[PDB]
C-alpha cells in the first residue's frame, strides 16, 4: 500500500481511502520537486468521471476511491494524493502512493562498463546499463561499496531509453565483476575484459 | 503561477527565517503546508479573503503567519530549531472554498541545523565513457559523482558547449548516505549524460557537470578554517576524445 | 414518518458600532439542538439538545471553524450586495440564509433546498432540481453570473443529497426517545362572559409537539372560520407547543358550537363540545 | 421592508396560585432582528430573564421567546413591554391567564 | 451538520 510498479503503455488504477463523510473528493499528484497538481475533482453524488487518459471512481458506501490512467508515459511517474473535503472548508489529504512507470526496453543488452576519472586515473566507477525494466539493483552495503538505484535516460532525438545504475568504492578489493553481483542480473550480462 | 521565495534555506538554529508567498493575482484562499515524509502533506493555516479560517496544524510556539495584503502572504518562524525541517508550500484556490482546484507553489525546502560546522560542499567528478561501451553499444555514457556534501541541497546540470543538454541525462531521484549509521552523515549524488559515438569522439565537444549547493550565506558566520561551506557551485570537466 | 434538518443563518451589519453580528441555529423538524452567536463569550458551536451532547470534541472544533468561517464569508457579502444596490455603508442591513435536507419514512431522500435573503426579501434560492439558481431582482442576477460560473449549485447539491441525509439519520437514532415520539395535544374548553347577551368560547390545544395543528370550530358542522379568533401557534418552552382559538357565541347556544382538533399525534380528529 | 413585532404573554403551564411556573413572552413576525424586550412584575423589570437563540421563519420574519421563572398569585399583575424600531412608543400586553 | 456553500455571492 506504498508503491506501484508498471510498464509503459499499460493502465494503473490506485487506491485509497477517507474516514469522514464527504461532498467532494479530488486526486492530486506531486512530480519529484515540485508542488502538487490537481488531477480531477469527483463530487459524492457522482460514482465515475474522467478527463483525458484519467479516469476516477467513488464509492460512498465503501469511503474509497480508485483513479485509472489509460497509456501511461515517464511523465506520470509520480507520488499520487487523495484529498477529501468533507464540507467547504475541511480538507484532508492521504497518504499518497508512488507510481513508477518503467521504460519499454525493446534491445536489452546487459553490459557492466567500467570508467575513468578525467581529472585522474586513481579513481573508477562501474556503470551497469541497457538492462530491461523486469531486472532490478539491490544495495548490498559492504561498508565502502555504493549502489545507486535505477534511472531511466531518454535519448530523444535517437529514439531509444535504457536503464543505468551506478557502483563505486574507495579501496581495493573491489572490481566491476563483483560489485553487481549476480543478485539479480541477468546471465548473458557483458562483462567486458579491461 | 504561485511564486514562493526563498526556494531553498539553510540556517543554524535560533534564528529568524521568514518566508515569502505570492498566490495567483484574484485568488481569495492562500493555505500553508509542510511536508517531513513523501508520503502524506501536513496542513497548517489557511486565509480568505485576508482573514484567517483554519490555523489548527501551526505548531502553538514560534510559528506566525501573516497575510499583509490581498497580493501577499508570509510565514514566520521565529526561533528556528531543527525540528522545525520541512519543505513548505503555498497554494492558492479562487473563491475560497477548499471543494476547487488547489494550485502550488513550487515550495521552500528549509533545513535547519544544530551543529552548523557540519555544512560540506560537494566533490565533483566527471567520469569518461568505456572503450568497451563505445564498441558494443556505439554510444557513450559520461558518469558524474558529487561526494560528499551536507545538507542535502544540490542541483545538478550537464553543460555541453555552454548549453545545458537535457537528453540521456538522469539525475538520481534521491541521494544517497556515505555512512548511513550516523544521523549527520554526508551525502552523495549521480547522474548521467549519454550521448552518440560519434558526438564524443569529437575533441572540439565540451562536457561539464554542474552541481549547485546551497549552504551558508554572509549571516551566518563561521569561526572555523575549512574556509566556508557557502551557497556555490562546484563543476569538472572532461573533454572528447578520439 | 418524514424528517427534516434545518440550518438558519443571520448576519447583521453595526455600521460604527463594531463588526457583523452572526448567529446561527440547527433544527430537526421543530428542535433546536446547535447554537453559536459572534459575541458570545465561547466562540464555539454550543449544544442546546441532550442527543447531541455526546458528540467527541473533534464535531464541535470542526463545526466551529465551518460555521466561524460563514461569518467572514457573509461579513464581505455584506460589502458586495451593498455595492449592487448602490447602498451607503452607514446603513445597517442584514443576510439570512436557509437551507436543509428532508428524508422520508425509509430514510431515504426527499428534498433538499437552500434560500438566501437581503433585508427580508428572497434574493437567491436553489430550485429543487439542485441544478439552477432562481433570481430575485436585477442585483440577483449578479450573484447569479458568480454562482454558476463557480458551479455552486454542484458543490452545494453533493451536501444535500449526501452528507446532509447522512447526519440527520444519526441525530434522528441518537435522539429517537424525543424526537421521533409525538405528543398528542392536551385539550380544554373555556367559558368566558363577555355581556348577558353573549359570551366567549374558547378551545385549547396544550403540551402536543410537532407544531403543525389544526383548529377550527363549527356551527352545527358548518365552519365559522370568518367570526373566528385565530392565534398563531406559540413555544411553551420545554419542548411542546400551545394554541388556542376563541369564538363569540350567544348566552344559552353553546352546546350547538364545537371544536376540531388534528393532529398527527391523535389517531384520530378530535371533537370537542359542551 | 420592516415588519411589526407580533407579542403574546402566556404561560408554560396552566396557571395555579402559589405552585412554581415559567412566564413567556414569544414575539414573532418582525423584521429587522433589533429588539428590545423585558419582562414586568407589577410594571418593574424583572431581573434574570432568559430568551432563545435568534430565528426566523418562512417569509424570514425572527420569533424569540423570552422566559423566567416565577409563581403566580391573585394579585400579582404581570406584563411583557416590547420596543422596537417599528414602534414609536413601548408596547405593554399583559399576562390574560386565559390567553 | 454544516454544509453551507460560501462562494462570496
Amino acid at each position: 500500500s506504498w508503491a506501484l510498479s508498471v510498464h509503459e503503455g499499460e493502465s494503473v488504477t490506485v487506491n485509497c481511502s477517507y474516514k469522514t463523510s464527504i461532498t467532494a473528493l479530488q486526486w492530486y499528484r506531486q512530480k519529484s520537486g515540485k508542488g502538487p497538481a490537481q488531477l480531477i475533482l469527483i463530487r459524492s453524488n457522482e460514482r465515475e468521471k474522467r478527463n483525458g487518459r484519467l479516469r476516477a471512481t467513488l464509492d460512498t458506501s465503501s469511503q474509497s476511491s480508485s483513479l485509472s490512467i489509460t497509456a501511461t508515459r515517464c511523465e506520470d511517474t509520480a507520488v499520487y494524493f487523495c484529498a477529501a473535503s468533507s464540507g467547504s472548508w475541511q480538507l484532508i489529504f492521504g497518504s499518497g502512493t508512488q507510481l513508477t512507470v518503467m521504460p519499454d526496453i525493446q534491445n536489452p543488452d546487459p553490459a557492466v562498463y567500467q570508467l575513468r576519472d578525467s581529472k585522474s586515473s586513481d579513481k573508477s566507477v562501474c556503470l551497469f546499463t541497457d538492462f530491461d525494466s523486469q531486472t532490478n539493483v539491490s544495495q548490498s552495503k559492504d561498508s565502502d561499496v555504493y549502489i545507486t538505484d535505477k534511472c531511466v535516460l531518454d535519448m530523444r532525438s535517437m529514439d531509444f531509453k535504457s536503464n543505468s545504475a551506478v557502483a563505486w568504492s574507495n579501496k581495493s578489493d573491489f572490481a566491476c565483476a563483483n560489485a553487481f553481483n549476480n543478485s539479480i542480473i541477468p546471465e548473458d550480462t557483458f562483462f567486458p575484459s579491461p | 503561477g504561485v511564486i514562493q521565495t526563498p526556494r531553498h534555506k539553510v540556517t543554524g538554529k535560533g534564528q529568524e527565517a521568514t518566508l515569502w508567498c505570492e498566490p495567483i493575482s484574484g485568488h481569495s484562499a492562500v493555505f500553508w503546508y509542510r511536508q517531513t515524509i513523501v508520503q502524506g502533506l501536513e496542513f497548517l493555516t489557511y486565509f480568505r479573503n485576508q482573514a484567517p479560517i483554519d490555523d489548527s496544524g501551526m505548531p502553538k510556539e514560534r510559528f506566525s503567519a501573516q497575510m499583509p495584503n490581498q497580493s501577499h502572504s508570509t510565514l514566520k518562524i521565529q526561533s528556528t530549531q531543527p525540528q522545525d525541517s520541512a519543505v513548505y508550500l503555498c497554494a492558492s484556490s479562487l473563491e475560497g472554498t477548499v471543494e476547487e482546484t488547489l494550485y502550488f507553489g513550487s515550495g521552500t525546502r528549509l533545513t535547519v541545523l544544530e551543529d552548523l560546522k557540519n555544512v560540506f560542499p560537494p566533490e565533483v567528478a566527471v567520469f569518461e565513457p568505456s572503450e568497451a561501451e563505445i564498441s558494443h553499444t556505439q554510444k557513450a555514457t559520461l558518469v558524474c559523482l558529487a561526494t560528499g556534501f551536507y545538507p542535502d541541497h544540490v542541483e545538478l546540470s550537464w553543460w555541453v558547449n555552454g548549453k545545458e543538454v537535457h537528453s540521456g541525462v538522469c539525475t538520481d531521484p534521491q541521494p544517497l548516505k556515505e555512512q548511513p549509521a550516523l544521523n549527520d552523515s554526508r551525502y552523495a549524488l549521480s547522474s548521467r549524460l549519454r550521448v552518440s559515438a560519434t558526438f564524443w569522439q569529437d575533441p572540439r565537444n565540451h562536457f561539464r557537470c554542474q552541481v549547485q549547493f546551497y549552504g551558508l550565506s554572509e549571516n551566518d558566520e563561521w569561526t572555523q578554517d575549512r574556509a566556508k561551506p557557502v551557497t556555490q557551485i562546484v563543476s569538472a570537466e572532461a573533454w572528447g576524445r578520439a | 414518518g418524514s424528517h427534516s434538518m434545518r440550518y438558519f443563518y443571520t448576519s447583521v451589519s453595526r455600521p460604527g458600532r463594531g463588526e457583523p453580528r452572526f448567529i446561527a441555529v440547527g433544527y430537526v423538524d421543530d428542535t433546536q439542538f446547535v447554537r453559536f452567536d459572534s459575541d458570545a463569550a465561547s466562540q464555539r458551536m454550543e449544544p442546546r439538545a441532550p442527543w447531541i451532547e455526546q458528540e467527541g470534541p473533534e464535531y464541535w472544533d470542526q463545526e466551529t471553524r465551518n460555521v466561524k468561517a460563514q461569518s467572514q464569508t457573509d461579513r464581505v457579502d455584506l460589502g458586495t450586495l451593498r455595492g449592487y444596490y448602490n447602498q451607503s455603508e452607514d446603513g445597517s442591513h442584514t443576510i439570512q440564509i436557509m437551507y436543509g435536507c428532508d428524508v422520508g419514512p425509509d430514510g431515504r431522500f426527499l428534498r433538499g433546498y437552500r434560500q438566501d435573503a437581503y433585508d427580508g426579501k428572497d434574493y437567491i434560492a436553489l430550485n429543487e432540481d439542485l441544478r439552477s439558481w432562481t433570481a430575485a431582482d436585477m442585483a440577483a442576477q449578479i450573484t447569479k453570473r458568480k454562482w454558476e460560473a463557480a458551479h455552486a449549485a454542484e458543490q452545494q447539491r453533493a451536501y444535500l443529497e449526501g452528507r446532509c441525509v447522512e447526519w440527520l439519520r444519526r441525530y434522528l437514532e441518537n435522539g429517537k426517545e424525543t424526537l421521533q415520539r409525538t405528543d398528542p395535544p392536551k385539550t380544554h374548553m373555556t367559558h368566558h362572559p363577555i355581556s348577558d347577551h353573549e359570551a366567549t368560547l374558547r378551545c385549547w390545544a396544550l403540551g402536543f409537539y410537532p407544531a403543525e395543528i389544526t383548529l377550527t370550530w363549527q356551527r352545527d358542522g358548518e365552519d365559522q372560520t370568518q367570526d373566528t379568533e385565530l392565534v398563531e401557534t406559540r413555544p411553551a418552552g420545554d419542548g411542546t407547543f400551545q394554541k388556542w382559538v376563541a369564538v363569540v357565541v350567544p348566552s344559552g347556544q353553546e352546546q350547538r358550537y364545537t371544536c376540531h382538533v388534528q393532529h398527527e399525534g391523535l389517531p384520530k380528529p378530535l371533537t370537542l363540545r359542551w | 421592508i420592516q415588519r411589526t413585532p407580533k407579542i403574546q404573554v402566556y404561560s408554560r403551564h396552566p396557571a395555579e396560585n402559589g405552585k412554581s411556573n415559567f412566564l413567556n413572552c414569544y414575539v414573532s413576525g418582525f423584521h429587522p432582528s433589533d429588539i428590545e424586550v423585558d419582562l414586568l412584575k407589577n410594571g418593574e423589570r424583572i431581573e434574570k430573564v432568559e430568551h432563545s437563540d435568534l430565528s426566523f421563519s418562512k417569509d424570514w420574519s425572527f420569533y424569540l421567546l423570552y422566559y423566567t421563572e416565577f409563581t403566580p398569585t391573585e394579585k400579582d399583575e404581570y406584563a411583557c413591554r416590547v420596543n422596537h424600531v417599528t414602534l414609536s412608543q413601548p408596547k405593554i400586553v399583559k399576562w390574560d391567564r386565559d390567553m | 451538520v454544516v454544509g453551507a456553500v460560501g462562494v462570496g455571492k
